[PDB]
Formats: C-alpha cells, structure tokens, sequence
DNA sequence: TCGATGTATATATCTGACACGTGCCTGGAGACTAGGGAGTAATCCCCTTGGCGGTTAAAACGCGGGGGACAGCGCGTACGTGCGTTTAA
DNA sequence: TTAAACGCACGTACGCGCTGTCCCCCGCGTTTTAACCGCCAAGGGGATTACTCCCTAGTCTCCAGGCACGTGTCAGATATATACATCGA
C-alpha cells in the first residue's frame, strides 16, 4: 500500500494524494491479477503440465473476449499466434 | 510458476497501473482540482476498463 | 509557453530554453500549417 | 549487401504460421522491402532514445520505448 | 511409387508450425542483418543480445499477423493463390 | 449537414434516454455528434469501394462492408 | 425502437454518392444503420460518464469531444 | 478560427508530453533545451 | 481399402532452474505543528422544454426495360512433391 | 562433419476469357406527409460569492520487512521402441 502511495507522490500525477486512493487502486490491481492467474493455472492442469510458462498466459488471455480486448495491441514475447 | 511468467506479469501490473493513474490526473485536470481521490481512481477505472 | 509548462506539473524545474524551443517549434508548425 | 539473408525457406514458413495453403512466386521480393521499412523506422528510434542517455550501448528498453510509441507495446522484456 | 497429393503437405505445416513456438528466422543471419542496418544511423554502435532478440520478436510477430491479415483479402477475390495485390491493398486499408 | 435534424435530435435522445433519466442538451452537442456521425460513414464507405473493385465488380455489397470492418479491427 | 428508421434512404444515397460509390445494394441500409447505432452509442456512454462525475445535469459540447478524443478522431471547431 | 486555436493548443499539448516523458525517462528536476530537441526530433 | 508414412505414447535415465534460509539495512510507521484548499449556503437570471399556426420541400409508391451479375465450358502454363548436389553454420 | 539451403525436371491443377439469360438498379411522374419558420410561456438549473474548518504536507525517531547470496534437488528433457492413424494408387 506504501509502494502505490510513493510512487503516485513520486510521479507528479496530481500535486496531493488523499489517503483513499491506494487502497481502492491496490484492490482493483489485485482482482485483475487473480483473475489472470486463475486462468493460467487451469489451462495448465488442461495440458498436465505443472509450471505456468508465456504460451499458456497467451492461449488463457486470447480466449476470454473481455482480456482480449483489454489487450487488444500487447504483444507477448515468444507466445506466439 | 516459471520465472518468464513472474516477468510478464510485472510488465502487465506496471502497464494497467500508468493507465489509471494517467486517466485519473486527465480527469483532475478537466475538473480543476489539486487532489486525487477515490473518485477520480473509480471514474478512470469505468473508463478504461 | 512558459506558464502552461509550470502550471503542467511536467517538472519541477524549467529552464528558460525549453519554453522559448517549444513556442519556436508551435509557432513554425503553425505557420507551416497554415500554408499548405 | 546482407538483405539477401533473407531466405526463401524462412519467408515461406512465416507464411505457414499464417496458414497459407498457396504461395506466388512474387511474394518473397514484396516480403523484403516491408521488413527493411519497419526495422528502419523501429531502430532509428531506438537509437533516438538510446542517445538521449547518452549512453553508447543500446539495451533492451530503448527498444521497448521505440515500439511503445508506435503502439507495439512488448511484454516478456520488463 | 508412392506419392503424396498436391496441397496435402501444406495443410501439414500449418498444423505444424501454429503448434510450436520456436523462433522461424536464423539468428546469425538476422544478427548480420541488424547489424548492416544500424550502421546507417552512427558508427561504432553497439547492441546487446537482448536487443537484437526484441527486434527478432517484434519482426516474426508483425509479419504473422500481416499475412494473416493477406490471406482474406486475397480469398476475397475467390482465390487460393495470394498475389502482391493483396498486400498492396490490406496495407492500404491499414492505412501504412 | 445532410442528416435531418430532427430526426437526429430525435435519436440522439433517445440513446441518452437509456443512461440516464432528465438528461439535458446543450444546442450544439446534438449538432456536433451529427458532425462526427457523417464523417464515420463518409469514411467507411470510402474505403469499402475499393473492397467492391477488388473483385472487378461495380456493386457494393454488404460483404465488402463487413471485410473492410474485420479488417479495420472494429 | 422505430425512431431508427428516421435514417432515409436519400441520405445513405447521397453519402454513398459522395464516396464515389456508382452502385448501391439495396441491401447497404441495414448494414449501415447498425453501424451507426453501434457509434452513437459508445461515444454518448462516454460523453454520459463524464458528465455524471461532474455532478452536472446539462451534457455539453466538451463531454462529446472528450469522448472523440478518447475514440481515437480529434474534431476541431468545438 | 477555433480550427487553429484548437490545432495549436493540440500540438502544444503533444510537444510538452513528449519532453515530460524524456524528463521522466531520466529522472531528471528540469526540462532543458536538449529535451524539447529530442522530442522535436522524436516527433517530427 | 489396406498398407506405406508419419506422428504419438510409455519407459528408464538425466541435470540444472527453482524453492528456501540467512544476514542486514533503508525505507515505512507513529507523533507533532501548521494552514489553505474545499464543503456548505445564497442569490441572480438564462436558456431550455413545451405549444401553436401554416406552407411547400422532400419523401413516398408505380412501372417500365435493359445493365449487369452469374453458372458454365475450355485450355495453357505456374507452382507443388521428391531426388540429388553442396554450402557455411 | 552433418544438416541446412539450392537446384532440377515432371505434371496436375489453377487461373483466366468466352458465352447466354433473366432479374432488379435506375429514371420520370403524381401525390402527400411533416420539416421548418416564427412567435408565446415559464421554471429548472448554471455561474458567482462568502464562511470557516478539518484534512494533508513537512520534520523527526526506530524498527522489522525485503534485497543480495548461497544451497541442493526433482520437473522437465532427449532418446528409444513401437503403436496406430491417415492418406493414396
């Protein structure tokens, strides 16, 4: 929560920060991360495999539309088409 | 997890972070206001995502 | 030029070339545009 | 002269990749003037940045800068 | 004899190659290549290995995608074969 | 313009109907969304005619719209 | 509902003319209001959200051009 | 009119952005003559 | 239609990328003085919504007939599959 | 020194231009709907100002959370024997 707060004050997004703003954006990143990694994690145990690697985040992110379209220009280094 | 995920995944935290924080200083400066507060952060949120 | 980069919040500190270039450079592509 | 480098076969297997079943034999010369065009315009950025550093080793998030200002934005390098 | 159909073995590198990941262009090749082009911009230029291998990565990843783009304004014209046309237009249409 | 106003006005109340209730409208909003609407559609049928003589035709269809849009990535 | 069908086939027409097309489907109309309806309806859900979190009850032509510029088109005039 | 009064605040918005980035990029206090260059260089 | 080619599986063996423990240090947390940006309250008055009369612009419905799109055939020569030569990675 | 690109002739499949034919864009006409101009009503809400307060910036202390360094071991790997699926003359 520190991290967020310094690197806003460091940033010179806004001259003040209120003492609300890294919480709520600290609970949005991490719904957004377990959302990915849920995903991985099952595509994985679909390939029996046991070690999440790059090819696994590409076929997880490519097949849910909403992602998808949230990265829609991201290019993911040796994941391929 | 293989440490090629770990390395993905903090380019994709350190993307989505400067998204909001970027929207949320756009929408500061439209309204003429010194400070960010949860509105800004759940106004840039609805707009992005 | 000057004041918006100030009041921009870009740095905490101007030098005085800086704001003198980018009106230079505005007022060029101004007239450039203009032109054509 | 190295754009002769380029093979045949490399050029053909990309196209593979994009499920191509058949293939004109004009293909492989119209292939070379678009990559020369867009690792020109990619590396003189990069070099841009680079310099901007005044550094003389060109790393990996210059690159980065250069394909993010095209909206190329790359993930796996940090 | 024994011999295979025409077009039966192109559908078998497509299933090939969309299964693997691997890189498809030569390093060496490609390193020699990267190094000739950033010789036009300044002398005694210098890139590290992970440079080169971000340029390699963004290449094969843009010219995928760009015949893949191709490939349907080619069929478009209820066609098998794809022709310079079908660049020259989805480039284009891309507006680049 | 080449729109009706009307109509437009119209239309334009009728998708803000469905966000929020006693919306207001300045003059010039409608007008401007009109000018952004004529435009997209000028655009797009621009480049669906060369979609059309692509395949040696002279009448477009709707095909060449949907190509030009899967295309574009809308 | 019916206020869609306000969009005339003399407009379509005539914008089809100006785009240089000499031969219209008769079946382009339904293909083109969709395309507006889809348009009209994220840039007033844009202009919508900003206007809400100004507290305001007027939409004005700065909540539209914000939603413009977000789109990707810059409009100048307003 | 208002064309070129908005064409010239946009471009004005685009230039400061770009050497805002270049300052940020070397956690730089102040903007100098070499950023707007290298911005202009990067732009144009 | 089955048998010649190609890709998939089940097994033993393998080695180096990763999960875990350590020391220690620089940043985060707790307490204070300070002050100005911001929540609330009030007025002035505009400009947006709702209605009326009426006069012709544009949209509407026919129907005539011929430009064009479409299914079909024939033919000629480009590029695909496989063997051998040979190049530099 | 072995596996990568380069070269060869064969040949079946594709691209391309010809016709024959019937349907559905386009144009001119008569009609009729409502777009538009101008004038009347009137109140919900925008733009500016003052009161005064309570939330956040700056300075200092101290501590336990997290950065470099080292360890060692088991998850993924080539290689093998071979299994059975797919395509063609």
């Amino acid at each position: 929560v520190g991290r967020v707060h310094r690197l806003l004050r460091k940033g010179h997004y806004a001259e003040r920060v209120g003492a609300g703003a890294p919480v709520y954006l600290a609970a949005v990143l991490e719904y957004l991360t377990a959302e990915i990694l849920e995903l991985a994690g099952n595509a994985a145990r679909d390939n029996k495999k046991t070690r999440i690697i790059p090819r696994h985040l590409q076929l997880a992110i490519r097949n849910d539309e909403e992602l998808n379209k949230l990265l829609g220009g991201v290019t993911i280094a040796q994941g391929g088409v | 997890i293989s440490s090629k995920a770990m390395g993905i995944m903090n380019s994709f935290v350190n993307d989505i972070f400067e998204r909001i924080a970027g929207e949320a200083s756009r929408l500061a400066h439209y309204n003429k206001r010194s400070t960010i507060t949860s509105r800004e952060i759940q106004t840039a949120v609805r707009l992005l995502l | 030029v000057h004041r918006l980069l100030r009041k921009g919040h870009y740095a905490e500190r101007v030098g005085a070339g800086a704001p003198v270039y980018l009106a230079a450079v505005l007022e060029y592509l101004t007239a450039e545009i203009l032109e054509l | 002269d190295n754009i002769q480098g380029i093979t045949k076969p490399a050029i053909r297997r990309l196209a593979r990749r994009g499920g191509v079943k058949r293939i004109s034999g004009l293909i492989y010369e119209e292939t070379r003037g678009v990559l020369k065009v867009f690792l020109e315009n990619v590396i003189r950025d990069a070099v841009t940045y680079t310099e901007h550093a005044k550094r003389k080793t060109v790393t990996a998030m210059d690159v980065v800068y250069a394909l993010k200002r095209q909206g190329r934005t790359l993930y796996g390098f940090g | 004899p024994h011999r295979y159909r025409p077009g039966t073995v192109a559908l078998r590198e497509i299933r090939r190659y969309q299964k693997s990941t691997e890189l498809l262009i030569r390093k060496l090749p490609f390193q020699r290549l990267v190094r000739e082009i950033a010789q036009d911009f300044k002398t005694d230029l210098r890139f590290q290995s992970s440079a080169v291998m971000a340029l390699q990565e963004a290449c094969e990843a843009y010219l995928v995608g760009l015949f893949e783009d191709t490939n349907l304004c080619a069929i478009h014209a209820k066609r098998v074969t794809i022709m310079p046309k079908d660049i020259q237009l989805a480039r284009r249409i891309r507006g680049e | 313009l080449l729109i009706r106003k009307l109509p437009f006005q119209r239309l334009v109340r009728e998708i803000a109907q469905d966000f929020k209730t006693d919306l207001r409208f300045q003059s010039s909003a409608v007008m401007a969304l009109q000018e952004a609407c004529e435009a997209y559609l000028v655009g797009l049928f621009e480049d669906t005619n060369l979609c059309a003589i692509h395949a040696k035709r002279v009448t477009i269809m709707p095909k060449d719209i949907q190509l030009a849009r899967r295309i574009r990535g809308e």
